[PDB]
RNA sequence: UGGCACCUCGAUGUCGGCUCGUCGCAUCCUGGGGCUGUAGUCGGUCCCAAGGGUUGGGCUGUUCGCCCAUUAAAGCGGCACG
RNA sequence: AUAAACGCUGAAAGCAUCUAAGCGUGAAGCCCCCCUCAAGAUGAGAUUUCCCAUUUCUUCGGAAAGUAAGAUCCCUGAAAG
């Protein structure tokens, strides 16, 4: 695992601690807590964390890779965190916003309503767009995916709610006259 | 002509504690049909009840292998037209650890009056406290 | 017998099947019933032989 | 929710204030007395006991007036208990009156259905009846009796046998009026069992 | 999808996995989407 | 549809209907989904799914079938052709 | 809680990947919720209340003979049969 063999900096304001297999991150952002198989192990120092390998069979290794990116992942949300950003395309197609509860309006006879979750905040720059935050790699992904479930693009006008990182197949209506 | 045979009441019996924790359900199973049946003196006699008494505690953290949680299946019917019901291993597991173990151990005893004189002397909790501290017994390791 | 025999000499840390071929190891000829009822009622002369059985192994 | 028990009167009607006409049984609930409280670390469960109808001191013997004695209270004909109440409320020994019920509240009545005594197939369980005419002598019976491989009959084969007599509860039932000083209900539709029956209502659980 | 004993390629974008003990093809065009 | 002749010839009642059903799933309707020669409407095909439901007549001893009028739909098979 | 299915995070395999560790949506179906029976559930359960420690024989075991609380025989019946 080329990945499990890489080392973590610390950055400056947040604080990692093991206890046993568990695993604590806090900082500026907020706390994480995880548990990963005591068959890995992880060493501690004042800015470096390694994480090892005892045997070089595949699941260990596999194992040993996925424990490196849970950590880095988990250090650098705690650090400057993690956003996402959606799209609604079409008319009438529109995003607001009432406290703390977005509400869409996406061609249904009634909105749809959205509440995050604790640690993850919405945000309405426009009202045909969205950004997630979060200092989780996980939660954030599984929100944006969930308002992006509501209306996903369709192949031929290319309405619906999108990632900027998406490119939607477009299909023709009408072919063959 | 001269061999031994033990009358009801003779041999003395004794109260046993079994932890449960990690093992193979058919493992300690065997285990535990072999000392209700009295195989572990030399006073056994087929047609007399000699073994001893069993606790097990810890009947929820049970082990099971490969994915016996999820694939094995236990079956009821209750001898109405289409009644058969059926239920997991692992969320008995969860839900009724003191009947998974009794099934299990009833399994391997024998089939008779006297096997169903013996699944009286088992006792099952799913947690680490018993309630026959009166009886005083005693630890049994496997 | 056999079954009576193999729990005495469990307690002893044996097995039947070892103590069996022991004691033939040894020229000892004492049969099942001999030791079964040796067993139940002389449990130290049991004893004696099983650690015989054991030297010879 | 609310319970109290009565006796079925019997059947009537009433006028609305629109004009409606619609039918009504009258139910009698003088009397009604809480005469326990079960509690989890007590019994496992939570309920109250109510006792519905004074009876004669003849027609009791030394446990009744012993249990009825700790609320303060003559024997009783009735008790029953309820679930899904709130406990902090009934005292013990206190009064149980019709006002707990408002007109327009929604209930579920329980009773004993009336008896009817030994019956066959077709009125027990609604069959269908055989040809009356065209040479046939198959009228009034049970039907094949099953398969021959089992070589036995299943259960649930249903056959001749005794009919009424069984607990009912029906449910979603309205309260039309509520008579405090006659201590009387009435309600819209109709209840399980005979005159004189007695019928629990309850607060309706959906 | 297409469930046939006989998963193979249809096209050069075509790409054989395998997910939760399948066999399986997943590609760009949907009209290529297989499963064993 | 056949082949064989293994139980029953000191008897194992044989078609259709009526009464009463129960089971399988290779699903007729209803529920969930992938692909479409999927713009919409109306459809096609495959995967999951057996919880419930699945019509009254004319002709013929008929099973089947044709026809009339409906229905969300008018499934196919096993049980000594139950 | 799941099926088919759709995803998030993610290595083995510095990428990519719905899968391997870990998460989320998801059916008239499964287990509940609703109605009825149910402790002979010989594993015979629980709560409240009532009566009490009598007299003869026995060699202990135990036997019998008047009762208590409570029930029945018998009789008038139906809302039951
Ligand atoms: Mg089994
Ligand atoms: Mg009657
Ligand atoms: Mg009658
Ligand atoms: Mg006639
Ligand atoms: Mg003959
Ligand atoms: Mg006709
Ligand atoms: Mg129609
Ligand atoms: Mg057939
Ligand atoms: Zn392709």
């Amino acid at each position: 695992s080329r990945i499990g063999k890489k080392t973590i900096v610390i950055p400056a304001g947040v604080t990692v601690t093991l206890n046993g297999s568990t695993a604590t991150v806090k900082g500026p952002k907020g706390e994480l807590v995880k548990e990963f198989n005591p068959e890995i192990t992880i060493n501690i120092e004042g800015n470096e964390i390694n994480v090892s390998r005892p045997t070089d069979n595949k699941n260990h290794r596999a194992l040993h890779g996925t424990t490196r990116a849970i950590l880095n992942n988990m250090v650098v949300g705690v650090s400057e965190g993690y956003e996402k950003k959606l799209e609604l395309i079409g008319v009438g197609y529109r995003a607001q916003k009432q406290g703390d509860k977005l509400v869409l309006n996406v061609g249904y006879s009634h909105p749809v309503e959205f509440v995050a979750p604790k640690g993850v905040e919405i945000e309405v720059p426009a009202n045909t767009q969205v950004i997630v935050k979060g200092y989780n790699k996980e939660h954030v992904g599984e929100l944006a995916a969930n308002i992006r479930a509501v209306r996903p693009p369709e192949p031929y006008k290319g309405k619906g709610i999108r990632y900027e990182g998406e490119h939607v197949r477009r299909k023709e209506g009408k072919t063959g006259k | 002509r001269t061999t031994y045979m033990a009358k009801p009441g003779e041999v003395e019996r004794k109260w046993y504690v079994i932890d449960a924790t990690g093992v193979s359900l058919g493992r300690l199973s065997s285990e535990v049909a072999s000392i209700l049946r009295g195989k572990n003196k030399p006073q056994f006699t087929p047609h007399i009840d000699t073994g001893d008494f069993v606790i097990i505690i810890n009947a929820g953290k049970i082990g099971l292998t490969g994915k016996k949680a999820t694939d094995k299946i236990y079956y009821r019917h209750s001898q109405y037209p289409g009644g058969l019901k059926s239920r997991t291993a692992g969320e008995m597991r969860t839900n009724n650890p003191e009947k998974l173990l009794e099934l299990s151990i009833k399994g391997m005893l024998p089939k008779n009056s006297l096997g169903r004189q013996l699944f009286k002397k088992l006792h099952v909790y799913g947690g680490s406290e018993h309630e026959h501290a009166a009886q005083k017994p005693e630890v049994y390791e496997l | 017998w056999i079954a009576r025999i193999n729990a005495a000499a469990r307690m002893q840390d044996l097995s039947y099947s070892k103590l069996m071929h022991g004691l033939k190891l040894a020229g000892i000829d004492i049969n099942r019933k001999m030791l079964a009822d040796l067993a139940v009622n002389d449990i130290a002369s049991f004893n004696t032989l099983a650690d015989s059985a054991k030297k010879a192994l | 929710t609310k319970g109290i028990l009565g006796r079925k009167v019997g059947m009537t009607q009433v006028f609305t204030e629109n004009g409606e006409l619609i039918p009504v049984t009258v139910i009698e609930a003088a009397q009604n007395v809480v005469l326990q409280k079960k509690t989890v670390e007590t019994d496992g469960y939570e309920a109250v006991q109510i006792g519905f109808e004074d009876k004669r001191a003849k027609l009791s013997n030394k446990p009744e007036q012993g249990h009825v004695a700790k609320a303060d209270t003559t024997p009783k004909r009735f008790i029953r208990e309820f679930r899904d109440v709130n406990l902090d409320e009934y005292e013990i020994g206190a009064e149980v009156k019709v006002d707990v019920f408002a007109e327009g509240d929604i209930i579920d009545a329980t009773g004993v259905s009336k008896g009817k005594g030994f019956q066959g197939v077709i009125k027990r369980h609604g069959q269908s009846r055989g040809p009356m005419a065209h040479g046939s002598r198959y009228h009034r019976r049970p039907g094949s009796m099953g398969p021959v491989a089992p070589n036995r009959v299943f259960k649930n084969k249903l056959l001749p046998g005794r009919m009424g007599g069984e607990q009912i509860t029906i449910q979603n039932l309205e309260i039309v009026k509520v008579d405090v000083e006659k201590n009387v209900l009435l309600v819209k539709g109709n209840v399980p069992g005979a005159k004189k029956a007695l019928v629990q209502i309850k607060t309706a659980t959906k | 999808m297409k469930v046939r004993p006989s998963v193979k390629p249809m096209c050069e974008k075509c790409k054989v996995i395998r997910r939760k003990g399948k066999v399986m093809v997943i590609c760009e065009n949907p009209k290529h989407k297989q499963k064993q």
